[PDB]
């Protein structure tokens, strides 16, 4: 989704967003 | 082609010479048209002292039909992670706070409430006071001025808090063992948390909350919502656009 | 050692659509697995797999007596907010948006009498005339003729022709971009019963489902309520 | 030919009238939950069969919009006299249903009725879980065609098999107080033919029954 | 100052009258219905000590036309009408409120 | 005020021990378990209780424990409470006991928080009752017997979110 | 170390004093009725738990003869919550026992018990069925020791964990008229030593439960 | 030390990093006890209303 | 489970579908949870003249239960770096030190 | 912990934090 | 000595510092 931007991972994701299972 | 319509399910025709793609649908995709700030709601600050009405992100409500509204309420179940970004348009005089902290504290669903007194900042007299649970900790506090700054706004990721494996938009029971006038549509947080602004505003200017709802998830389709009247039969609705006629 | 930048005059300015997140003040939260199953990614996607009544007079079916014959039975400009299609999902939907490139299909449910039989014939008429008033004039276009009796429905997709690669999901003053046509059903063959006594009128639903090219681009606020 | 003979514990609906066996969005689960880390019972295939309520006598007047509420099944549950039992000593339950509307009538009659499976179902006045007759705001007939269906029409025939599955935010749920499943029934055209009644029926029935620990005596 | 610049794709809407309202301790100031944020991107800038009162973004195609015509000999709408001439329905790029 | 609950040889139905399975519920305040808690908002876990039974070594008081999962209004005597999920436990050589209150509800996570009747704050009650009223060498030198209940975090039971402390109350 | 912990469903009965497992007759079978060209129901682990009734407060001066009269279950079953409402309403149940008799003792404590369980017991002057106090004649306890038991000795234990499989004369049966297994207590020896009474008790439990076909709806 | 002392304060803050903790200790409630039998009710994000 | 206490060492008791995990435990470590600037504290700064008194960056005291401060007295010894963010509310007219 | 961008080694670790042995 | 930073070297060491022989 919205977010073509190569710095989006500066959080890498973990603390970006959630976790599923 | 002959319809043995009744049951459900559809029933197409096909043209000749069926026209090609392009845009590929992409433009209606979920997630992706809910991965973008909204201006949904916009409320009042807290003065430091005294208590507070501790707001709480709960988008599925609806009414004003700003197209992100609808939308929301097409779905049944929703799970998407939430990201804010307060502003704050000064309501008199932008020159009457020659500082303005804002204790933007965002809360998980759950986290207690009951915010009196208890920091207090000493210096040569006067001493200024800081809501108990305003201050800093565990859930994420921004402090932002409003003079001068060339955006008296903030903005952060906030990862679904529930506890629900999804939240439930429209729920048919109740909330709590006391089937009572209000638990129905409700059920015990279907929602993304809270937020408490205290600073030494309060008065003098407001705010435009938004939701950024990156990994929106949307299950069980629903009917959507006409959102304009019906016309004069027969004919087209006549809407001033780019385009029109003149 | 310190890297050298410089600002675009924008800068500190909002951008309510910026490709790329915020900053992440809560990390780590691991969430919980989901099993409920009618899932979504697209919105085109539900509205193709699903018809929806459109509202002719105030209710969801045109009418069908053995007095009728010339009269047009059923007529509305294919615009994705003339009358008839403004109830339905297919055009509700639409309005979050800007812009349609789709031949549409409708459905016509007959529900007379089981003792009853209608003939009849459907007709698109593409933009030019002032609306045909009889078939005699309308047949003259692309039409097609169905007998209920043992079908049970039928099927007729009005099709997408004209020189714009999308059209406009809002209509105005007549344009060559609002404007699509109309799409007419006629009485062919004056409808019949066991008995003129017993059943009186037949009745056809007008369900429409969004077609097999259909898309929506452009997504867009909502004016004011209108 | 059409026969429609639907079997669920030991009672087996025939009813020729069914056209298709619709199931709503997808086929039942029998996977306990996943946050229930207590010891449950598999309700047996008796019990677990079908009940039938005659839900009421469809009129000729009834402008388009009508419909037959039916949160399933509380209100109506009392009367699913072996399970019901069970469901009162047992906290949650995770159960899907099967459902099999039926009417009455014959060659002089019109009207048509999209009978529905609604997911969260709105509405009910805080008068919930009440099977009755509120009407509806129209348009909701014009979509109430996007959350499955099957549509009877007594030009084609008498029934609508409808068979879902397991819904609700939680992986299980009360369902004394919690309809995830509520079935709906709206008159798309009105009735029209001999003066006579209409009645209308449905044959309810609850499917993978698992109910989780019991519960204090009611003494 | 605040100035919220909001573009529109070919074929948006338009009826803009109020709608929002920030309430404040009194006062409350409104936003034009149509201008707020949502599905076509507003910019938020201030209009004071702002070392530039401008903003600036991408706007891709969206006109329906395979290719914009500059002059158009023809006309816009079967209102064969003076005006509709060089007209064409929505030859452009777009619109903005400020 | 007191970490037991005593057994005389004149209970039998009468409850012995109740309280409403929620992380700030009267009981499970003291815990280290339950004052962890309060820095986050949520829990997911089943836990556990060990019945540490003190009286003489010429004493005796067989038992019973029960979950009552949310429902009714409390059961006030084993009769009602043998109906829900119960165990019984005989004291002389087994010198104390187990008991593990699990988690059912329709929900991922719980609150670590309490607050007026909810579908998530209560999970219950943990119930003990006198199965056998306790006997003595002699009524005389063994009045009564005791019990020590405590609380071992359960083997599924966690934590998630932290959040700031609210007011002193 | 005398660990007795004994489960059925999802309650756990520990309680040390029992000595042996017992198990009368035989070991229950779950192959359904022979005669019964009807569809069954295998009640679930939960509902066929335990339940437990206190029985009796033991006194002092009672004259070797007295035993507590337990036709399993009826009058106590309308306790059994869950279970109990489902015998209600399905014909016949094909289902043995497990039962776990328990009592409050000391060190000064003389007393013995013959708890057996009783195949077709004879007696309860159509009074039966009701669990009480009658007395038997006194030959009844220098032979009741024949229909498989365990006895309960102060001076060894508190328990007698009777364990038995389905019987009636036909293959299955209405639990509400036909008590096959029915428990009873007799005091080969009365009680002796402190003045305190020495509480009576017992935790009954189904097992294998299969009961066929629903009843009316009790309206 | 600043030309100001007066005029303002501060909030100190603190980031503790690589922490590291070693033998346990009990944890200090925090909060009164409430009425036997019963729960603790503190206004939350839940709640009932 | 018959438990033989009193040896310290707790006790469990397993029941039936244990329930699976989900979060991971993960927001109870001790570094993480503590690895986030908190408020503690507020003084007076000095004026440039005279002499000062050197404050002490002593985080190992609570009392006022700000969720930090238990936590830090939930173990007996600790060892961690630091990092500190200053901040200063202006007490009176925010325009009176141009510096 | 609770740095999760890929920016905290800009200052390699020995400047970030201590060390131990 | 005290620059343990990977943005050192944005100016090459020629115009950062000198150089001996």
């Amino acid at each position: 989704g919205n977010s073509g931007s190569i710095v989006q991972n500066f959080y890498m994701q973990q603390y970006q967003n959630s976790i599923d299972a | 082609v002959t319809n043995v319509g009744e049951d459900g399910e559809p029933g197409e025709t096909e043209p000749r010479h069926a026209l090609s793609p392009v845009d590929m649908h992409v433009h209606t995709d979920v997630s992706f048209l809910l991965d973008r700030f909204f201006d949904v709601e916009t409320l009042e600050l807290s003065n430091l002292t005294g208590s507070p009405a501790t707001h709480v992100l709960d988008p599925f409500g609806s009414t004003a039909q700003l197209a992100w509204a609808r939308l929301l309420n097409t779905c049944t179940y929703f799970f998407s992670d939430l990201e804010l970004s307060i502003q704050f348009k000064f309501t008199t005089t932008p020159s009457s706070v020659g500082e303005g902290f804002v204790w933007v504290k965002w809360f998980p669903v759950g986290a207690p409430t009951k915010t009196t007194d208890a920091w207090q900042l000493e210096g040569g007299g006067n001493s200024v006071r800081i809501q108990q649970l305003a201050v800093a900790g565990m859930s994420p506090t921004v402090v932002f001025k409003i003079a001068g700054s060339r955006s008296q706004a903030c903005g952060f990721s906030v990862p679904y808090t529930s506890m629900w494996r999804v939240v439930p938009v429209f729920y048919n029971g109740w909330g709590a063992p006391t089937k009572e006038k209000a638990t129905y549509n409700w059920l015990p947080g279907a929602h993304f948390g809270s937020i408490l602004l205290t600073s030494d505003a309060h008065d003098k200017g407001g705010c435009y909350l938004r939701y950024r709802f990156p990994r929106a998830n949307m299950y069980c389709p629903r009917p959507i919502p006409p959102a304009f009247t019906r016309p004069a039969d027969k004919t087209r609705h006549k809407f001033p656009t780019n385009i029109n006629k003149q | 050692a310190p890297i050298r930048v410089v600002s675009v005059p924008e800068s500190d300015s909002f951008m309510s659509s910026v490709p790329d997140n915020s900053t992440p003040l809560y990390p780590k939260v691991v969430v919980p697995p989901r099993q409920v199953p009618g899932r979504f990614t697209n919105f085109i996607d539900v509205a193709k797999q699903t018809y929806s009544f459109c509202s002719i007079s105030g209710k969801p079916y045109f009418e069908v007596t053995n007095t009728s014959g010339d009269e047009p039975l059923f007529q509305m400009d294919v615009s994705l907010s003339a009358a008839e299609l403004h109830g339905t999902y297919v055009a509700s939907l639409s309005s979050f948006f800007a812009q349609y490139r789709g031949s549409l299909n409708f459905n016509f449910i007959f529900t007379g009498a089981a003792a009853t039989k209608a003939k009849f014939l459907v007709a698109f008429v593409p933009p030019h005339s002032a609306a045909p008033k009889t078939r005699d004039e309308a047949m003259a276009c692309i039409h097609a003729v169905w007998d209920v009796g043992l079908n049970s429905a039928f099927s007729f997709n009005v099709p997408y022709s004209s020189p714009a690669d999308f059209m406009a999901v809002y209509s105005a003053e007549a344009t060559v971009v609002n404007v699509s046509g109309w799409l007419q059903v006629y009485a062919l063959t004056a409808l019949t019963s066991t008995d003129i006594a017993v059943n009186s009128k037949g009745r056809v639903l007008v369900a429409v489902s969004a077609g097999p090219d259909f898309s929506l681009r452009h997504p867009v606020d909502l004016p004011d309520k209108q | 030919d059409r026969i429609e003979t639907t079997v669920v514990g030991v009672t087996i609906i025939n009813s020729q009238g069914s056209v298709g066996t619709t199931y709503c969005y997808s086929k039942p689960d029998g996977r306990p939950p996943s946050t229930v880390s207590d010891p449950v019972t598999r309700l047996g295939p008796t019990l677990s069969r079908h009940y039938t309520f005659k839900v009421g006598e469809w009129p000729h007047s009834q402008s388009h919009g009508h419909a037959w509420i039916c949160p399933l099944p509380s209100d109506k549950l009392k009367k699913m006299g072996s399970f019901h039992e069970v469901v009162k000593a047992h906290h949650l339950v995770k159960n899907g249903w099967d459902v099999v509307v039926q009417v009455n009538a014959s060659f002089a009659h019109s009207g048509a009725l999209c009978v529905a499976a609604v997911p969260e179902y709105e509405h009910t006045h805080e008068k919930a879980l009440k099977w009755s007759e509120l009407e509806e705001p129209a348009y909701t007939y014009q979509q109430l065609s996007v959350f499955p269906h099957q549509l009877l029409n007594l030009r084609t025939n008498s029934s609508v098999h409808l068979v879902m599955p397991y819904i609700g935010p939680g992986p299980t749920t009360n369902l004394t107080l919690h309809n995830p499943w509520t079935i709906v029934i709206l008159i798309l055209s009105e009735l029209t033919g001999p003066g006579q009644t209409v009645p209308v029926t449905m044959s309810v029935a609850p499917i993978d029954a698992m109910v989780n620990g019991p519960l204090p005596n009611p003494e």
